[PDB]
């Protein structure tokens, strides 16, 4: 154990483009595209 | 929490052409981001006070 100086890293998404449930970043003219796009989860396969 | 900060008018680099963007930029211990915040020369407000809304020649504004 040891009291870190050192900041945990934050961890960031994805703005202006689509998400997926990983953290994945992925263009939104790939959301219901119908390929699995997002490479494990397929979020932009959901409920299209 | 929150800061009170400004771009200072005169340390903008200037001259012929005004600078239209700027970054806005933390770090924290855990986190850094920059973002290309716009900044305007329109700053405050100017009202302008007339002692008539009217005149005719020879009168002063």
């Amino acid at each position: 154990s040891c009291e870190p100086t050192r900041g945990c890293p934050t961890e960031e998404g994805c703005g202006e483009r689509f998400r997926c449930f990983s953290g994945q970043c992925i263009s939104k003219s790939l959301v219901c595209n119908g390929d699995s796009d997002c490479d494990e989860d397929s979020a932009d396969e959901d409920r299209c | 929490n929150s800061a009170i900060l400004t771009i200072q008018p005169k340390q903008l680099p200037g001259g012929q052409n005004p600078v239209s963007y700027v970054y806005l930029e933390v770090v924290s211990k855990h986190f850094s981001k920059s973002k290309r915040m716009p900044i305007t020369y329109d700053n405050g407000f100017l009202f302008i006070h007339t002692d008539k809304p009217v005149y005719t020649p020879d009168q002063s504004v």
